[PDB]
RNA sequence: UUGCCGUUGCUAUGGC
């Protein structure tokens, strides 16, 4: 399975969104694109999937996450 | 042992009775 | 013109490279430890020459110094955490009796021969460079990578790895198939 | 003067049964007395461990008169049952043996409990 | 404090 | 008939309840959430009433039993559901015990008068050894090695199963139908310990080989490895969050794991006879810990094969109370056996005094969650239960409970009743043998059974 | 109460 996690969350409401750090753990799988990221966060924080940015990411050197 | 017993050769003994009869 | 990025060079040529004894010891410590030219070990040299020197030149201080003490403890527990002093022998005369054959068993690839992982040390750095063995979360592929001791209690084979549980390699199921078919 | 001599202070032990685990996982363990009497001969053994709570003593005494004969270290331990616990075996060891490797990943500690066993002695 | 979610 | 309505009809309900069961009801609201609130509120030790206690021995079928689960419905606050798989299931207690006889067990202790009465049971054996000898290949239906520890599903769906056999089936409650087998993937990782994150599906497991796995149980799925431990995980316990605290065995050292921020504590022991002797101007060094239940969010207990057994906060690594030698000091061995020698006072030198004699083990350690008060055992023959101070800082012995006969190897507690008037029922499985390994001897009178004892609270 | 074998009540503990 594949596994999401979220940290460092900070509120911005004078950007009116929250930032915070992706770390996904995907064993026994390449990786994730972004628009499947973008679908798990919409259904986690309850936000539409068009209000969900996800960006920069980089897998650790042997993979996994 | 510089008085040996035999309480333990008895004992002994009856361990390989009941190996005896198992086989 | 951007002010210079530091680099430094981590080995240097030894003083008289072509005397017979030191052949014959570098011929030793290579095939002990299975090293694949001489510049591993010029390297190891290297660094244990500044680390006794660094030592030497403390020791020529005055003992209860400030500066003696700071960076000989410094250097004693570097030392002692890389594995190479023993915790026992906790003083700079010990530090400058080292030797490099102790750098080398230090290295990982020495560990992975040794714990019964591999059976050789050049099978054990075939291992190494071909991602079969993993400390603790990651995965390590350098033969001179210098294990701590919380380090070497957790090596093992890397979960991916046909040897840690994986799937067999793509020989195997090939041939697995063939037999199949 | 007991033929349980000498043992090892309830620190010693634990130093002891340390070393006897890493030697079980290095496959550098030899077992239970028979195996440890078979080591004696081939003179391939640093030192011997054995308990002291044996039922009955007699049986393993035989084991000091080969090392002092061959110049081994010896030593015994309080329990069988937490020898055999660090040996890695489900049931209680009375003898082991650790085998002799300078090509051990376990030297240092080896020799470190030999130095302090041979102290003992 | 984040929250976690496992898919697939 | 919405169903928001319908939550608002449950309320309702719910508060009718609580109106007609008793200011005390605002108080009973905000105990409904105190578990989320991560502190002991839960004070009934002194209260117990452990002379009266109704003990009994119900034995079972199976040789060397390995561990015990019990499986308690709780009402959800948030939907009003109870945890009952089933309409069938409503208010239904239900075990599962296993032993080294390869078979798993179910029983219905729902009435504490009465006692634990049979269901079903899956039996494994050779048929299920695997042919492939891959490890990935490890999908058998059944077991073939020994079982050694059970988790059941606070949903009361699933309960699954471990052992040496390097593998983790989810059975259903029910009909205790293989549903799902989940390899380990390591040549000697063997499950040794299986706690469940409370009111969760969140599943931790411990391992021989060091490592500690986390499984979501309805995805079926492998989540998460932990690495850091330097010996056999012997022990896992886990609450509502996801700080599962962990014992290393001879490495002798407790460690608490955040899961969500990939950090984790360090708690070592480093208690020296020496020191305690002076201080006193028989003591038994630490060999490893075997046991361990977290009482509190902030704070566990742990259990040691010298017979101690240490407190723990998260803010000091140092053990903040000790209780040495819990269980007693195991009987001498007889002189007619030490030696062959016919003059006793010969037979009398080789017990050495009082050297040779060695402190029991604590086999197992249980603390009710959020309470003030924890269960220790051993094969002492006696169940020991102790009562935290107040301030967390000291615990003392309320009582004992010698129904129990040979080793304890696993504990629980089950409560029924009212809120105020709480029965409680203590479940822990008793063996002849040491569940990881034949190393004991064999205690006269120990027995492969259930021991169960029911402590009323009064006052 | 228990895989089996007993004792003890009308429930409790002895053996492999």
């Amino acid at each position: 399975a594949v596994t999401i996690r979220t940290r460092k969350v900070i509120s911005n409401p004078l950007l009116a969104r929250k930032q915070f750090v992706v770390d996904v753990l995907h064993p026994n799988r390449a990786n994730v694109s972004k628009d499947e990221l973008r679908e798990k966060l919409a259904e986690v924080y309850k936000a539409e999937k068009d209000a969900v940015s996800v960006f920069g990411f980089r897998t650790q050197f042997g993979g996994g996450k | 042992s510089e008085e040996p017993s035999n309480v333990f050769g008895s004992v002994l003994k009856k361990q390989v009775e009941q190996r005896l009869e198992f086989y | 013109p951007r002010a210079p990025r530091t680099y430094s060079k981590t080995y240097s040529t030894p003083k008289r490279p072509y005397e017979s004894s030191r052949l014959d010891a570098e011929l030793k410590l290579a095939g002990e430890f299975g090293l694949k030219n001489k510049k591993e070990i010029y390297r190891i040299s290297f660094q244990l020459s500044k680390i006794r020197r660094a030592a030497r030149d403390l020791l020529t201080r005055d003992e209860k110094d400030p500066k003696r003490l700071f960076e000989g403890n410094a250097l004693i527990r570097r030392l002692v955490r890389v594995g190479v002093l023993s915790e026992d022998k906790k003083k700079l005369d010990y530090v400058l009796a080292l030797k490099v054959e102790d750098f080398l068993e230090r290295r990982l690839q020495t560990q992975v021969y040794k714990l019964g992982l591999a059976k050789s040390v050049h099978h054990a750095r075939v291992l190494i460079t071909q991602r079969h063995i993993a400390v603790g979360k990651q995965i390590v592929n350098i033969p001179s990578f210098m294990v701590r001791l919380d380090s070497e209690k957790h090596i093992d084979f890397a979960p991916t790895s046909p040897f840690g549980g994986a799937r067999p390699g793509r020989v195997a199921r090939r041939n697995a198939a063939r037999k199949a078919e | 003067n007991p033929k349980a001599f000498p043992l090892a202070d309830a620190a010693l032990t634990q130093q002891i049964l340390d070393v006897v685990q890493q030697a079980a996982n290095l496959r550098q363990l030899k077992k239970g007395a028979n195996e440890a009497t078979k080591t004696l001969n081939r003179g391939i053994s640093e030192f011997i461990i054995m308990a002291a709570d044996c039922e009955p003593i007699e049986i393993l005494l035989h084991l000091p008169l080969l090392c002092e004969d061959k110049n081994v270290p010896y030593v015994f331990v309080p329990s069988r049952v937490a020898l055999g616990r660090a040996c890695g075996v489900s049931r209680p060891v009375i003898a082991a043996s650790i085998t002799t490797n300078d090509a051990s990943a376990i030297k240092t500690q080896i020799y470190a409990v030999k130095d302090k066993i041979e102290t003992l002695l | 404090k984040g929250k976690n979610l496992s898919f697939k | 008939e919405n169903p928001a309505d319908k939550r608002r009809r449950l309320a309702k309900q719910y508060l009718e309840n609580l109106k007609s069961e008793a200011d005390i009801i605002a108080s009973r609201l905000k105990e409904d959430v105190a578990e989320q609130q991560g502190r002991v509120f839960r004070y009934f030790g002194d209260k117990l009433l452990i002379s009266e206690a109704k003990q009994s021995f119900t034995r079972v079928g199976e040789n060397n039993l390995t561990c015990i689960s019990c499986f308690q419905p709780v009402l959800n606050k948030y939907t009003f559901e109870e945890s009952s798989n089933g309409d069938k299931n409503k208010g239904r207690l239900f075990a599962y015990t296993v032993s080294k006889d390869l078979q798993l067990t179910k029983y219905d202790i729902t009435d504490f008068s009465k006692r634990p009465k049979k269901l079903k049971y899956a039996k494994g054996g050779a048929k299920y050894i695997p042919t492939s000898k891959h490890e990935y290949e490890n999908t058998t239906e059944g077991h073939y090695d020994e079982i050694l520890t059970v988790a059941a599903s606070p949903d009361g769906k699933y309960v699954v199963t471990g052992g040496r056999d390097r593998k983790l089936i989810v059975w259903s409650t029910e009909s205790l139908s293989p549903v799902k087998v989940i390899p380990t993937k390591d040549r000697r990782g063997e499950v040794l310990s299986l706690a469940f994150r409370k009111n969760s599906d969140q599943l931790y497991a411990s391992c021989a080989d060091f490592k500690i796995r986390t499984y979501s149980i309805n995805q079926f799925s492998q989540l998460e490895i932990l690495y850091g431990h330097h010996d056999i995980v012997e022990d896992i316990s886990a609450l509502a969050m996801e700080r599962c605290v962990t014992v290393g065995a001879r490495d002798r050292t407790a460690m608490l794991w955040k899961i969500p921020d990939e950090t984790r504590l360090t708690f070592r022991g480093g208690d020296e006879p020496q020191k305690l002797l002076r201080r006193w101007m028989l003591f038994f060094c630490e060999g490893s810990i075997d046991v361990v239940s977290m009482v509190d969010d902030f704070h566990f207990i742990t259990g040691s094969d010298n017979g101690n057994i240490c407190l723990w906060s998260l803010a000091k690594k140092k053990p903040i109370f000790t209780e040495r030698i819990a269980h007693g000091i195991l009987p001498e061995p007889s002189f007619n056996d030490i030696s062959g020698e016919t003059d006793e006072e010969l037979r009398k030198r080789q017990l050495q005094g009082k050297k040779l004699l060695q402190p029991f083990w604590i086999t197992s350690l249980y603390a009710i969650p959020y309470s003030n008060v924890f269960i220790s055992g051993s094969w002492s023959g006696s169940l020991k239960v102790w009562k935290i101070s107040d301030n967390l800082r000291s615990f003392e012995l309320l009582g004992e409970l010698s129904g129990a006969k040979g080793v304890v190897t696993k504990i629980q507690v089950v409560e029924s009743g009212k809120h105020g008037k709480e029965k409680f029922r203590i479940l822990a499985s008793i063996a002849k043998e040491h569940r990881l390994g034949r190393w004991i001897a064999n205690v006269s009178g120990a027995r492969n059974g259930i021991y169960s004892a029911v402590i009323d609270q009064t006052g």
